[PDB]
């Protein structure tokens, strides 16, 4: 596949990973 | 971009529910105030030219069940501008930094549509008084209301923030500084508890009269308009109830208009309600007796101590709606 | 989601069973009725002790209506995330008034929030506030959607969610009739010799116990007939082509021997007895406290 | 870098708020050491050599309502610099170490673009002590606001960090190290609340003196400058109630002018104020008794805790702003 | 693969900003473990043979506001050595491996480009103990920012890796392992206070002696560096307010050097400053009454809190910076 | 592919058994998993299996990269020094692909061993981690350490922890020997400061290096490395205080006396030429200023942890 994309979430942290 | 605004497009409402302002008892002073702040600047706007202009934030608090939301269905119903009705689950995301660029959009759509009015609901749930809440959530959507409302870089010109909670004394300070009128609404009073039965018994068939509502209104005391609602219904579905729980009926008179009656009578057949087609059957009228039977059934909801934390906070920092 | 309980399934309950019955039934078969100012109940909240068939109502209700239904609990509608246990409220209430008149089964509303005293406010408020909003809000127009909320501790709800909810109705403890009713449809169609006289005595002997509790009764004295065919020894031989049944060791023809070299379709069965069920009530302890029932005694003293 | 330039362009606003010096009443240490640290390195930058510098940063506290936003509205107006306005959400990305990035290219195009002076409304919600925040984005997001302030290898030179924030206790010790002017802005006095009552009546038609504002500006005690807005706006609304309630109207003077009176004067003509167009409306004059009729109805914001706990900050880390 | 060093290549400054030993006041302990750090290894060769190395790392840690960033600065002009200055900015990337290959990368610079420094200011972003934070960027951060310190098979030598931190006790055990200089920088004494003053008045023309600068820092009790360096700038500017806010000039001994006075004189011309054009300006020279205004307005920032904190933290893990 | 061309050194670090101070059985352990399928390759067949995974674990600095080194110097085989620098890609797949292709240039290379420093980056116990990042790599190296069967011959996987407790239970019952690094008893304080101070010339006796380890209560190997780094620097300081120099002896050997003496040359200490400044030596009173300086970097909160994971995994 293609590049994976590190972002951010809150909690109430973590590395939801959504690629392309 | 796209995805905020396909978001935010679902707060919008088009259908327009047909609530009159004299669908709602009492309130007077919140009524005036209302009238003039979404009446005033749409049908008239050479009236506030410079020095004179609206205003920009109507804070409605009071117990819960007194009429909050009804009066901002019947602002968005004559209100002939468009209405946001926003609440947490639209403004509140998962992502970093999400909530605050959503509030931002909601306020830069209400600006672009000139007049608007955003009914943000339960502003309660969304301000905490920054003092021990979770930080990343209570610090920037508190912030960014703050910001966004008036600020710096915004101008805020045609816009109306409306706002309804049942606890205000838990709000933060500049957020009570940014609501302008704080406008009580208490119990309603023996008129507005008449003319409340005079609006909710609507077209039924009743023998009640003035001087019947006005008893009434004298035994609701110390309810509220949901209680006044709900004993409406209950005394409407009595008849029902004595239609279900009967099997003595009787067919008196147009068509075969059948009814329930006593067991022995003139032509007391014994069938069923299920065996009782459509287009014949005749529900028995309305006298004070099933309403005086729900007043009794039905127990009020509302306190007496919050009743003085709401006086309290009136005498603080509080209109009056009468 | 459709289950397989009709009315004449739920023993007692006559007042919630009737108010069910027609605040479910009456718009759906007669539309000829409300008109008007006439509206049907939207809302009705199921409290009481725990176990006295309030989820067995509520798939009543599911069965009987012939409407579309949505068993979600409190475990359902709680999330890790921040602000997405408010959007899964929503799109439950959106697919509920897609698929109009639905009903909504929300269970637990008392762990559904924390009312907003001590425990996690941002949550409690958010839910809370969203909840109330979806059921009545401004532009929601919820009409045909029914919520049917049940609990089992109805004193540690919010004043508001109490408003919305419009009748409170009272789930109490079963009566003799209902628990000599619980007794036969809970035997099933097993090989019994109990009578109406004996279900009497036994529904006499258990006051005070629930209908889970009434369950597990009759699931023991169904299962000790065959416990003790397993832990028993010397078996008899009675009678027609070797018919084995279980005695003292010791007797007419007592046969030493295991259930291994039994054949299969000839084991006799011994029928149950008033004994099990004795045995069943003196192991089985009731399980509610006492201030529980002051507790209800005071809800519906208040809010009847 | 350029998506990042294109997101962080809708931050220089290109509107001008048109607010003077002399708009702002009272806070004459606040204007002294906002209009050096603006206006003379920008005028005169022959006296600002060698060991003399000017202020790289002012933070601006104190109760909700005083004027701090309004002291940056002037400051963006006769600043001519310029003008960048952030806050908590053109900062707060969603990706990964994306925030830090945008803070970044802010300050390098400040120093692009200088002179500049960069804003940050509620620097409360940003830096939280470090304490037990949210670790990733909050303590990079406060060390690369400390980093770009002064740091090591970015010499800010020109740029001016303007803060504004209601609760400062709350504020990390490293960030009021950064902000080397703490100034306080407090409630208003009686000449300064004289002199806002003046500005915000201003060139409206009215028989009031310099007595009756004098009697105004003692009345409103513990009042602040968003509660004087509100009450003159109360004021002037007023007329347009007495014109809503104007039965037995009276045409006074040129081209019809219509006055309302007294129920049966002289020209009584009884009519609505429906009826009648506009381009002829004659408002009646404002007097005291409106304005006393405003103060009786809305109340104050602040209360006279918070207050404490504003020169309790004063006296343990900051100066007296007048 | 070259873009990565491009990326990197912006955290080497060319600027060198002019800051010499003598300018620090003080800190003396600090200043020989940096010199025995950085000027010997690169002066003296062969002196480090055998079993002698230099030291790999220094930990700067104190009060917010003490001089860490101005020994780096120093270290940066004194060095002649390659300088690099990175933060949680240069190394956190979008992608996935990038953050971990950005920091590879500028090791490999680092070593290829030795002898070299590398300063990472605020080194309490990056390492955060790793027990409860972001598990990705958290572990894998700092788990190659111990390879590329010692690790196994690297052999980082003749690099130094300088850190300054406000927060010491929320550094990684492991971190404080490799950091085997942990060097207080505390509030400076009665002599630093002096001789920051004399740094900091510099060459303009002044009546203050000795015996005024050591009054001066018996009566700064209790400052940082950094309000030292205000209240400097304050006294600074208050001939600039002497000047803007007196009138009734005189021309003293040279093109009209008219100077503010008493009004009343010989030669009291009643006039503006603005009229007065540049060069025939003669402000009046700073005295003791200037900073002694400067220390009255101005209040110290750091509190007796942090203080404790870091006096626990020295008496636990670490040295004395004098 | 070609990108795991960094992971394998080729330097060898002359580290040798005797430099590591202590550690007795940590070294007899690791000298017979690395030495005795090589030395007597017919006393591994069938039960009497080797040794397959090896791990590592104790307070911070104690000396776990130091035993790696020490077999990668004295165990002539192909040494993985590999980290999750190299096993983690932009893409997806490739993450897995780099591990499948780094133990099948593992197993080509045999005998070869596997050290991975820091285990815990790639076990975040994956409570709300990176899913392709980490379950996936996480489950690639739990079917590849099932060379029970299949590296019988060739390839040891070895790990070194710090905090062991935030380790995945898979791989923590994968890995069959857990050895405990402790902090080092008083023999192994005075032969690492034998071993620190080396070839350097000193008057420093056993009785004194017995007393310096009986002062280091508490202290690690890095803290008694740099406590001699310290040692060694204090007569450069010493020449650096330059006062009343004075010649010793080849060729003006100087050397700086106290102030007032026989021959006190009073001069500077930066015009002297280089190979001509005869430096002090070393007493026992610059070890106890080095002592007073340094203080110990680790805490009794790790302690009683580590004591807390070796009393539940013994
Ligand atoms: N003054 C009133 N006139 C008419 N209906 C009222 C009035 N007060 C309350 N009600 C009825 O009570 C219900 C409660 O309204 P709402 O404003 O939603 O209460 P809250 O916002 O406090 O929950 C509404 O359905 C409305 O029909
Ligand atoms: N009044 C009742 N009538 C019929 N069945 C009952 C009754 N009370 C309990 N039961 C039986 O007990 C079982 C457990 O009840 P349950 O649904 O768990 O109670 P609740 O709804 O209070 O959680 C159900 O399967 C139901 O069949
Ligand atoms: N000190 C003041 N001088 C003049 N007008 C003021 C002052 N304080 C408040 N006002 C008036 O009241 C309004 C409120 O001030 P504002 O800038 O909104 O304050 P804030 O910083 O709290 O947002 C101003 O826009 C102005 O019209
Ligand atoms: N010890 C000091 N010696 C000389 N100047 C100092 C000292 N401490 C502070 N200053 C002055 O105050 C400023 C603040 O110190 P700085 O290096 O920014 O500290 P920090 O590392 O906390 O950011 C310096 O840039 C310098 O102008
Ligand atoms: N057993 C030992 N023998 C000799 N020196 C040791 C020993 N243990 C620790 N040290 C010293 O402390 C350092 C710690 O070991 P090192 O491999 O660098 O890191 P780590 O133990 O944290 O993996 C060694 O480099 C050495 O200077
Ligand atoms: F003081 Be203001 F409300 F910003
Ligand atoms: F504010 Be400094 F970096 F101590
Ligand atoms: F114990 Be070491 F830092 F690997
Ligand atoms: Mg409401
Ligand atoms: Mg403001
Ligand atoms: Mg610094
Ligand atoms: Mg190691």
């Amino acid at each position: 596949g293609g590049d994976e994309i590190v972002n951010k979430v809150l909690g109430g942290x973590x590395x939801x990973x959504x690629x392309x | 971009n796209k995805k905020l605004r396909g978001a935010l497009s679902s707060a919008i409402l088009s259908e327009k529910p047909n609530v009159k302002w004299e669908d709602v008892a009492g309130l007077e002073g919140a009524k005036e105030a209302l009238k003039e702040a979404v009446i005033l600047p749409v049908k008239f706007p050479h009236l506030f030219k410079g020095n004179r202009k609206p205003t920009s934030g109507i804070l409605l608090y009071g117990p819960p069940g007194t009429g909050k939301s009804y009066l901002a269905k019947a602002v968005a119903t004559e209100a002939n501008s468009t209405f946001f009705s926003v609440s947490s689950s639209d403004l509140v995301s998962k992502w970093m930094g999400e909530s605050e660029k959503l509030v931002k959009q909601l306020f830069a759509m209400a600006r672009e549509n000139k007049p608007s009015i955003i009914f943000i609901d339960e502003v309660d749930a969304l301000t905490g008084t920054r003092g021990e809440g979770e930080s990343e959530a209570s610090r920037r959507i508190k912030t960014e209301l703050l910001v966004q409302m008036n600020g710096v870089g915004n101008d805020s010109q045609g816009v109306l923030v409306l706002g309804a909670t049942n606890i205000p004394w838990q709000l933060d300070s500049a957020i009570r500084r940014r609501f302008e009128r704080r406008i009580y609404i208490p119990l309603p009073d023996l008129a507005a508890r008449t003319t409340m039965f005079e609006i909710n018994v609507g077209d039924t068939p009743c023998v009640l009269t003035k001087e019947d509502y006005r008893t009434l209104g004298a035994m609701t005391e110390g309810y509220s308009g949901s209680d006044i609602a709900v004993v409406v219904k209950d005394a409407l579905m009595q008849p029902i109830r004595k239609i279900q729980s009967a099997t003595h009926f009787k067919d008196v008179s147009e068509t075969r208009k059948l009814t329930p009656c006593s067991p022995g009578d003139d032509g007391a057949i014994e069938m069923s309600w299920t065996d009782i087609e459509a287009d014949e059957l005749k529900e028995p009228d309305l006298t004070i007796k099933d309403f005086l039977k729900a007043i009794k059934s039905t127990r009020p909801t509302v306190n007496e101590d919050d009743l003085l934390k709401q006086e309290q906070f009136t005498r603080d920092f509080g209109q009056e709606g009468n």
